[PDB]
């Protein structure tokens, strides 16, 4: 748990996110990921929220509930 | 455009093509489209009529002119831009590859600044 704190910290400093995003419940919903596929979640979040509105500003929940179930293990 | 700056010294009539001379002259350059607009006059001057006034050069000699003109060599090779243009929806099916090429080459190359922001690599090939 506290190991994936860190790595969505380091993560968080090249990418906009709101401060609607709650890390709590991001640690609790990646449920012994891997250290790549991790990654790959913030990834793919970042290309839904161009795909939508391209001119954009943040990232929300709804960015990441998605991304959370297409990238499945 | 080549061939408007020919026809403007020689007396050729109004009745004849340029988009289907432009079109059916594909593989020449610009040499030969000067040799096949001095055949042309040439087959309007070998044939002819007995008055001499009205210098009518027409679409059949064009034509004519056309059939013995070799095309110059050296030009299928290298690298070709401009071909015609495809639209997105001429391929059928395969919405999920038309997403994944958008997200890697278009995006990288029309928004570069949202691109880099959001913290994405550019595939390097």
């Amino acid at each position: 748990a506290a190991t994936r704190r860190e790595i969505f910290k380091l993560q968080f400093h090249s990418m906009p996110v709101s401060n609607e995003v709650d890390l709590d419940e991001l640690i609790l919903q990646t449920d012994a990921y891997s250290g790549a596929e991790i990654v790959a979640v913030c990834r793919e979040a970042a290309l839904l929220a161009l795909e939508e509105d391209i001119q954009a500003n943040l990232i929300m929940k709804r960015h990441f509930t998605q991304a959370l179930s297409t990238v499945t293990p | 455009e080549i061939l408007q700056v020919i026809t403007s010294k020689m007396p050729i009539s109004s009745h004849v093509d340029l988009g289907l001379l432009a079109e059916m002259t594909v593989g020449y350059v610009g040499a030969d489209l000067t040799a096949l607009c001095r055949e042309a006059a040439m087959h309007a001057l070998l044939h002819s009529e007995k008055n001499q006034d009205n210098p009518v050069i027409d679409e059949i000699d064009f034509l004519e002119a056309f059939k013995n003109i070799q095309p110059s060599s050296f030009r299928s090779v290298i690298g070709l831009m401009d071909i015609k243009p495809v639209d997105w929806e001429e391929i059928g099916g395969l919405e999920d590859v038309k997403l994944k090429l958008k997200q890697s080459i278009e995006w990288p190359l029309k928004f570069p600044w949202e691109f880099v922001r959001m913290g994405l690599t550019q595939p390097k090939g």
